[PDB]
């Protein structure tokens, strides 16, 4: 035996492909030699441990650096006028010009600019000076220790868990949700109450004194004698200043709506009672199941009584209990969709209802905010549906799941994915006529002649919301109707000033170009769903190939007959819908920057006039914007754009590059590396050096994955080097 | 400070060497 | 302005109605509902040893079998709703 | 028969109380959906044949429509009337808690049955004037019960509908509007504005 | 005899093949007892492999 | 070695046998089709895993069947 | 005015795109001889220019902020002519070539090789089976009555 240890089909191997594949397999739990059920438990644990030491040191090693070569005190007085510094830079290849450019803020040498937003996050959760990001750095440090000495503890034979423990569905449903979400919720709630509303009106509060100071004048006497409306009264005025108590109150837990005048963020006290009130729903929700105590719920029987009587589900639900539990690919499906899902409610709502002070006046961090997370949960979302496919290959048991919900889906799947096609052609046919049509009007020079549509449902919902800039006068936007009247004494005037002020982000005005743009993104959702259900649904079998589920997830082709069988597994289908989930996230991206800049700038109306044809797209927002982006060096000089520059070079570079492994295929490839065996062979004074591993070309699986990689890797540097180039060479 | 000029090479060029050679002499082995 | 000292009796409506008019629902649909399982074997009797119910706690010398768990768990309902007639009014 | 030269459903087979072979839509197939269907149409009869005398009397009698009466209750602190006297107890805090406590008892005392034929016709104490004695008479009855209930059913969705289109106003006061002047104080008007 | 007779039409109920729930033409039967395929069906379209024959045993066809 | 299976649709063609470009395949004698042949698999060790003996089988779907499995020198066609 | 809109006819920005056009076409036609055929034709595009102009004042659209038309879709009677009327006549061409094309393929179905009837039509029975599908609606009602539309 040899490496790797855990494949002695892959150790006997005398080529190159040893190492590949040795490292390519090594989380595949499933697959190693001798492995049980139990040891395959045993190792996730373990693994999960080493994720979150991981994630711990992370963020320490953040904190530190900010603390040891940052500005935070600097910022903290003046934030509107400062520029955050992430950490300094030691090269030796810099030349004396790069070391005069990079020198700004208020450092002593050149540093990193931050645009990650962590500056506003520590300073609005009460964090003021650079002794507490080191006491932070030091207790993360102390947490990634313990998550390492708990993740070695339990792969001893004393402490191991057995399978029984695992599959332990009630108890694990009713601790997470009592306990890591309503508990973690109420103690946020304190941290909030204790320490950050008192730094938001100049109070200091640490651990030395928080025993003594009262969060409250009136301490815990109105919590038990029921009179909650007195820890409402008296809050901030519009006239405070964040961090001083000039004009500040002495309450808690309000509801007033909208946006603090100064740092037009959340207020403060919003928060803590929406996280007060969700820690009492999740606290109430965990005693539902039935543990050893006598009382609760059974999940397998309320999954077997949910049968329709009239039989169009055939047997229900009946026997997905089982399914669910003895399968890890289904589990990890299902959190790969709900974990996607809230991923993009987090890039949609954290744009337009900022929680963090003087980060909707910084225009290059929330541009760089909503990128990372949409491009994250599109892969999250990619990953979902590749799951979803591996537990139809390797778990899927046909006759425990007779005529249930899951195995009528397979039944039905040819009319499922025709309607899918339907809708993607019909979206992108009228799509693109529309854009091409209204091109060839604008370039006749009768831009009258436009097939321009209102976008009437939205701006309809819009004003339901309380806005009156259609004039539609329904609901919220109705001063006599019900709805307005049950809220216009809480929460109604706070949102209704918020929402009809036209300097933030909170439900933008739209038009035609954004009812194109929107259509096109719901193509590319549907087209990206189409392939992924393809994909899953044709795993096991097909006409073309009716026993796919004994060759498993991923393999090359069936070969040239039956006139040719290459890209036929479910992993291929996968391999399909990375370009479309790119593209899709693309677009998304492209709408929200053209957009925000056209309002930072202050000329909306470049955006109205321009986004009905495509070639106002690539004049107005590609060509325009990249001006200082490729000015950063010349023949005359460089500046601090320089490093943005040279990463759109080298994004450029890696995805061409990709190009070479998805148009040129393996044969061509292991005919030019036997020439290159008898050239080393038959060489003088170079012959006397041999090699061990046999030299190979890559694999047929393997080169698809290399050049996928090499495409989203360069696609993402070249984004994000012109994003942030871009709007920093404007707004700073 | 005067750290960085002695971490920096410290990362950037000796762990990478004494990685790939142990890595190298791990994957060659065979009994 | 009601007391909240008072307003705690709703913790012995609950009771009694828990005690006299619903029990027979609750123990007939616990009985339905049995003990969670895994492929046909409960989890106590799957291997897992931390899942065994708790006989001590299940014997109680009331007459019709009334535990402490139904104590905590109706007094818990009437804590919840006098709490939030409290809050309601005043406002 | 519902409508003459229809086919019947083969589950009426004309023999139940009121059974006209009425189901276009096949809600009764399953065996035990229809025998709850009958229970439920039972209870919505016997409910809303009591509704229709206490929304006419009242307002016969000048104490205001069937909707007035709600008003009161959503302003802060007001009290319950009743025959133009105000009644002591009528809070709405304490009309909410003796509603629920009562009404809740009686329900759930019907739900524990087991009986099929006593969920409909429970007879025994709720019968003191035996009137069930006949089994002939009885017959006659149930018919006589099953069709008035869809009948106060109907009125009872009148009644409803007839206020969406004037709002402010009781059914009495909707006849007396049409009996003034019937040829243009109709339906018609509100089909067709 | 056994099985069919020549010139009925059947369908076919074998899930692994290309005209699975078709109906096909009966060519011939092999009257052999220890043959286990001895059916001949025909069909009008052909497959991925452009064959229009196959063999079938007497549990994958029926009359219709 | 690559895995090489046989199953009893085979009518006895013999053009499996004819098409593989390494002798992995033969015929033996049979009884249970009209020809009285089954192809046989006894020397897959030499098997490059082409599936030429795919291509040229008639049967509606396939009577031999190539899963491929752990390479060797043999089975990769080097020559080195 | 719906969502804000108004109308063309009331619009300042429309006229000053018209006269901007009319200007520009204008400009051209002092760089030749009146009598030369050059400046008839762009006395004929100035011509057409006003006129589609003035039409579009006339039809009742609705302009924006920048002087252009926009169209209503969501069903109102005053903007029928924009979306509802040519979509239910394209519906009806649309289901005329489908139920034509359906009556064809059916039509050689029976035949001893109905693919050599694909690659060379048969004139005449595709000509007598052309006419047939100006009814084509009565006929797919009909038939998805009598249950003959979809295959068994
Ligand atoms: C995350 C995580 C999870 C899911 C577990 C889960 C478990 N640990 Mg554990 N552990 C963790 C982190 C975690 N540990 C870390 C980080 C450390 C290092 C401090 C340890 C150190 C540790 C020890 C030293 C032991 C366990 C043991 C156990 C097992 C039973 C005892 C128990 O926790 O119930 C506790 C049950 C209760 C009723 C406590 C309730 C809390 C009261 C009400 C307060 C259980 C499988 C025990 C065992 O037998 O392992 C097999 C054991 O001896 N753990
Ligand atoms: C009170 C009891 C309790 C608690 C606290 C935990 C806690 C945990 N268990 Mg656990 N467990 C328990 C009882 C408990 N268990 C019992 C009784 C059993 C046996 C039945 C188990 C069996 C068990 C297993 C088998 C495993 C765990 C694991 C875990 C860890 C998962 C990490 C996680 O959820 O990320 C934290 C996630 C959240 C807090 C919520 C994420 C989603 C929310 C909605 C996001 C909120 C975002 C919010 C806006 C803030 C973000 C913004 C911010 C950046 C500013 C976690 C530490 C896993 C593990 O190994 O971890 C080590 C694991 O594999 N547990
Ligand atoms: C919590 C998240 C999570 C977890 C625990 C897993 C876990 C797993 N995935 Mg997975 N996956 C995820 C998210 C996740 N995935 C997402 C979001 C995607 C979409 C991008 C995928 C796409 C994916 C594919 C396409 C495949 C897996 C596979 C696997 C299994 C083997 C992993 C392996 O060999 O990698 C070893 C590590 C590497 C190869 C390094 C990756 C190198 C890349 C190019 C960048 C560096 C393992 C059970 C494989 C599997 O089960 O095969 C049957 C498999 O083929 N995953
Ligand atoms: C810009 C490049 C491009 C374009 C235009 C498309 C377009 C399309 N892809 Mg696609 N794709 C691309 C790149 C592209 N892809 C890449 C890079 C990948 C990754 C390998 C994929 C992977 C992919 C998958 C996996 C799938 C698609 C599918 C589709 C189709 C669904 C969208 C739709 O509604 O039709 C848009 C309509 C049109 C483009 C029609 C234009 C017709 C004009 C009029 C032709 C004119 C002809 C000519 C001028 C006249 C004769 C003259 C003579 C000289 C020829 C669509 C045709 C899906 C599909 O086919 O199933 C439905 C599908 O499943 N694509
Ligand atoms: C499958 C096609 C399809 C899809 C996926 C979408 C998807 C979307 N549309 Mg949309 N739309 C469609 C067709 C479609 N539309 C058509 C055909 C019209 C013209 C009537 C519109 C008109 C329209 C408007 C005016 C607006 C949207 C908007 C939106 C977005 C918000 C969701 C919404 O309001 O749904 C709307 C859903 C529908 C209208 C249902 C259409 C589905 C049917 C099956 C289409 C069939 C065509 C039908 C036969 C036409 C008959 C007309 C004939 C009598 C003349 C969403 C991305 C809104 C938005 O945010 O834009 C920025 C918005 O304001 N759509
Ligand atoms: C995952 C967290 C993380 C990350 C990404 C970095 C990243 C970096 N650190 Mg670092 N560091 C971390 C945690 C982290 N550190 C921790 C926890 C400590 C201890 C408190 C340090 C202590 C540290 C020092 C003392 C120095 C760096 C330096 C650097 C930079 C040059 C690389 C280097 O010399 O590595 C060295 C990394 C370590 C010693 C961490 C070991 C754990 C680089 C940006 C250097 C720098 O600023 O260059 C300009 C430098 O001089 N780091
Ligand atoms: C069973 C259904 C039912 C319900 C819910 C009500 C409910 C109500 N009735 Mg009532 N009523 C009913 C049947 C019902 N009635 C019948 C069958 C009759 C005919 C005898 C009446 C005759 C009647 C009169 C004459 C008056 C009411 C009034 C009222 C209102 C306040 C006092 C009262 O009677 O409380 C319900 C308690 C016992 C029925 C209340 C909304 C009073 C009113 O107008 O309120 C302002 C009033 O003056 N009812
Ligand atoms: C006139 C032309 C037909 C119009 C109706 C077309 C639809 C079919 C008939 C529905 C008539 C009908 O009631 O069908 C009921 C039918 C069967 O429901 P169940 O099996 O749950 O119950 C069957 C019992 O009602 C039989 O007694 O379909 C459904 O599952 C519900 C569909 C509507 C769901 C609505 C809520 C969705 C969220
Ligand atoms: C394949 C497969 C799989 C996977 C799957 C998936 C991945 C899916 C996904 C899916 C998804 C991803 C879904 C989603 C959904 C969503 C929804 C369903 C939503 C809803 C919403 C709503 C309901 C709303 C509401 C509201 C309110 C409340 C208020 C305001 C208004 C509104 C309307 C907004 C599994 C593993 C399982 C199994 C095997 C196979
Ligand atoms: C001996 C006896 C008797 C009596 C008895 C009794 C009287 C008992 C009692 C009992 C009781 C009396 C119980 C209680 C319980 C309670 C509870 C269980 C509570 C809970 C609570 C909670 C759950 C809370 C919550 C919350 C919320 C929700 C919010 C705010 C905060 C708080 C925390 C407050 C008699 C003579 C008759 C007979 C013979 C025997
Ligand atoms: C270029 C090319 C080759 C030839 C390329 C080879 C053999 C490259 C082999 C790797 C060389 C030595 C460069 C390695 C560069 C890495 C950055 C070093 C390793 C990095 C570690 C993290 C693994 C194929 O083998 C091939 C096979 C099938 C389809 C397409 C292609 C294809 O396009
Ligand atoms: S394996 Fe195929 S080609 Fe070879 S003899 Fe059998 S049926 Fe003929
Ligand atoms: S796969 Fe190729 S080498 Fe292997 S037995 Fe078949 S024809 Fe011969």
């Amino acid at each position: 035996l040899r490496f790797p240890r855990f494949s002695q089909g892959l150790a006997q191997d005398p080529t190159t492909r040893r190492i590949w594949f040795g490292i390519a397999t090594a989380h595949d739990f499933e697959s190693h030699d001798d492995i049980t059920e139990e040891r395959l438990y045993q190792n996730i644990f373990a693994s999960h441990f080493g994720q979150l030491a991981i994630i711990f040191l992370w963020t320490s090693g953040n904190l530190f650096h900010v603390a040891w070569q940052g500005n935070f005190e600097t910022w903290v007085q003046d934030p509107l006028h400062v520029r955050p510094i992430a950490h300094a830079i030691w090269d030796p290849h810099f030349g004396q010009p790069a070391v005069e450019a990079f020198t700004r803020g208020g450092a002593l040498g050149p540093v990193n600019i931050a645009y990650s937003g962590v500056y506003q996050w520590w300073y609005t959760i009460g964090l003021r000076t650079n002794e507490d990001l080191y006491t932070g750095a030091l207790f993360l440090l102390f947490l990634s220790a313990l998550s390492l000495i708990g993740g070695w503890l339990h792969l001893q034979p004393k402490w191991k868990p057995r399978v029984s423990w695992f599959k332990n569905a009630e108890s694990r449903l009713n601790h997470h949700l009592s306990g890591l979400f309503g508990v973690s919720s109420l103690a946020w709630t304190g941290h909030l109450v204790h320490v950050a509303i008192p730094a938001s009106r100049g109070e200091y509060v640490r651990w030395n004194n928080f025993l003594n100071v009262l969060p409250h004048p009136q301490g815990l006497g109105p919590l038990f004698t029921g009179q909650w409306n007195l820890y409402a009264q008296n809050p901030d005025s519009s006239s405070h200043l964040f961090g001083t108590s000039q004009g500040s109150g002495t309450a808690i837990l309000t509801l007033l709506g909208g946006f603090h005048p100064q740092t037009q963020s959340l207020w403060l006290t919003d928060m803590a009672h929406h996280h007060l009130a969700i820690a009492i729903l999740f606290l109430i929700a965990g005693h539902m199941y039935r543990t050893n105590f006598g009382i609760g719920h059974s999940i397998k029987d309320l999954l077997e009584a949910h049968i329709p009587p009239g039989g169009r589900l055939g047997r229900g639900h009946k026997g997905l209990y089982d399914t669910i539990n003895n399968s890890i690919h289904f589990q990890l499906g299902l959190a790969l969709a709900s974990l996607g899902v809230i991923t993009s409610l987090v890039a949609q709502h954290m744009y337009s209802l900022p929680a963090y002070a003087f980060i909707a006046q910084d225009f290059t961090t929330q541009a760089a905010l909503y990128t990372h997370h949409q491009y994250i949960a599109g892969f999250i979302m990619t990953g979902a549906f590749a799951h979803g496919a591996i537990f139809f290959i390797r778990d899927y048991n046909p006759e425990q799941n007779e005529d249930n919900v899951l195995a009528r889906m397979l039944d039905h799947k040819e009319a499922i994915i025709s309607h899918l096609s339907w809708a993607s052609l019909f979206l992108g046919f009228h799509t693109l006529g529309l854009y091409v049509h209204n091109d060839v009007m604008l370039a006749f020079g009768t831009p009258e002649k436009q097939i321009l549509i209102e976008p009437i449902f939205a701006q309809w919902i819009q004003s339901a919301h309380g806005k009156t800039s259609y004039g539609f006068d329904v609901l919220l936007s109705s001063t006599s109707g019900p709805a307005f009247n049950a809220g216009r004494s809480i929460w109604l005037p706070g949102w209704l000033n918020a929402i009809n002020e036209n300097s933030n982000s909170l439900f933008l005005t739209i038009g035609p170009g954004d009812f194109l743009v929107h259509h096109a993104i719901a193509l590319g959702l549907h087209t990206t769903t189409l392939i992924l259900v393809k994909g899953a649904l044709d795993a096991r079998g097909s006409k073309l190939m009716p026993d796919k589920k004994d060759f498993g997830y991923s393999f090359p082709c069936d070969g040239p007959g039956r006139g040719g069988t290459c890209d036929i597994s479910a992993w291929d289908a996968f391999y399909l819908a990375v370009f479309w989930m790119l593209n899709t996230i693309g677009w998304v991206t492209f709408y929200w920057h053209w957009k925000h800049i056209t309002l930072w700038q202050g000329n909306v109306s470049q955006f109205n006039e321009s986004s009905t044809y495509l070639m106002g797209w690539l004049r107005d927002y590609l060509w325009l914007n990249s001006s200082q982006l490729i000015n950063g060096y010349n023949p005359f000089g460089m500046n601090s754009l320089s490093v943005w520059a040279w990463m759109f070079l080298f994004g450029h570079l890696v995805w061409a590059t990709g190009f070479m492994f998805l148009i040129s295929w393996r044969g061509y490839w292991q005919e030019l590396i036997e020439t290159l065996a008898w050239a080393h062979e038959r060489t003088p004074l170079a012959n006397l050096i041999r090699w061990k591993d046999k030299p190979v070309a890559l694999s047929i699986v393997q080169a698809r994955l290399v050049g996928l990689a090499h495409f989203s890797v360069g696609y993402i540097f070249t984004y994000a080097a012109f994003l942030i180039a871009s709007t920093s060479g404007k707004f700073g | 400070n005067n750290l960085p000029s002695i971490f920096v090479p410290l990362v950037g060029l000796v762990f990478p060497a004494i990685a790939m050679a142990s890595l190298f002499l791990h994957i060659q082995k065979n009994k | 302005l009601s007391p909240s000292i008072v307003i705690s009796l709703s913790t012995g409506l609950s009771l009694f109605l828990g005690r006299f008019v619903f029990f027979n629902f609750q123990r007939e649909n616990v009985a339905k509902q049995g003990l969670p399982e895994q492929n046909g074997k409960t989890h106590f009797e799957a291997g897992d040893d931390r899942a065994k119910e708790y006989v001590s706690l299940l014997k109680s010398n009331d007459p019709i079998g009334f535990n402490i768990v139904d104590v905590l768990a109706w007094g818990s309902i009437g804590h919840i709703v006098a709490y939030y007639i409290l809050a309601t009014s005043s406002n | 028969h519902w409508m003459p030269g229809e086919p019947r459903p083969a589950y009426l087979d004309g023999s139940a109380p009121g059974d006209f072979g009425f189901d276009p839509l096949g809600l009764g197939e399953v065996p035990a959906n229809l025998e709850r269907y009958k229970e439920s149409e039972l209870i919505h009869c016997r409910w809303a044949m009591l509704a229709v005398p206490g929304i006419l009397v009242p307002e016969a009698l000048g104490y205001g429509n069937w909707v007035k009466a709600q008003e009161w209750a959503a302003l802060p602190g007001g009290q319950a009337t009743y025959l133009g006297n105000p009644v002591p107890w009528g809070t709405l805090p304490t009309i909410l808690a003796i509603e629920f406590l009562a009404i809740a008892f009686v329900e759930h005392q019907r739900s524990m049955e087991k009986d099929p034929e006593k969920k409909k016709y429970p007879g025994g104490a709720f019968d003191p004037l035996g009137y069930s004695k006949d089994p002939k008479k009885l017959e006659e009855l149930k018919v006589k019960e099953i069709k008035n209930g869809r009948l106060a059913l109907l009125a009872f969705v009148g009644f409803c509908v007839q206020q969406s289109a004037y709002p402010g106003t009781g059914p009495l006061e909707n006849l007396a509007t049409h009996l003034a002047d019937p040829w243009h104080n109709n339906i018609g008007d509100i089909v067709i504005p | 005899p056994i099985g069919p007779k020549r010139g009925s039409k059947v369908k076919i109920l074998r899930r692994e093949s290309y005209w699975f729930k078709n109906v096909g033409s009966v060519v011939a039967v092999d009257q052999d007892p220890k043959t286990r395929y001895p059916v001949v069906v025909r069909f009008a379209k052909v497959n991925y492999a452009n064959i229009s024959t196959n063999n079938y045993a007497l549990d994958e066809v029926e009359e219709v | 070695s690559h895995s090489v299976k046989i199953y009893d649709t085979c009518i006895g063609c013999t053009q499996c046998v004819r098409a593989c470009p390494t002798d992995v395949l033969e015929m033996i004698p049979w009884d249970g089709c009209k020809a009285k042949q089954i192809a046989s698999a006894p020397r897959t060790e030499d098997c490059v895993g082409c599936k030429r003996c795919e291509s040229a089988c008639p049967t509606d779907f396939l009577s031999v069947r190539v899963y491929l499995w752990h390479e060797t020198t043999r089975s990769m066609g080097l020559a080195y | 005015d719906i969502s804000g809109l108004t109308p063309c006819k009331d619009s300042k920005q429309f006229a000053k795109r018209e006269k901007q056009q009319i200007k520009k076409l204008e400009s051209s036609l002092k760089l030749y001889a009146p009598e030369s055929a050059p400046a008839l034709a762009l006395n004929a595009q100035i011509e057409k220019t006003k006129r589609r102009f003035d039409n579009y004042g006339k039809y009742g659209l609705l302009c924006g902020s920048d002087g252009l038309p926009h169209l209503i879709v969501n069903g109102d009677q005053r903007h029928w002519g924009e979306f509802i009327t040519p979509g239910i006549l394209f519906l009806y061409i649309a289901g005329w070539i489908g139920w034509v094309g359906r009556s064809y393929l059916i039509a050689i179905s029976g035949e001893k090789k109905p693919a050599m009837k694909e690659i060379i039509i048969d004139v005449p029975l595709a000509s007598r089976i052309i006419f047939r599908g100006f009814i084509w609606p009565v006929a797919a009602y009909r038939e998805f009555l009598n249950g003959d539309l979809i295959a068994k």
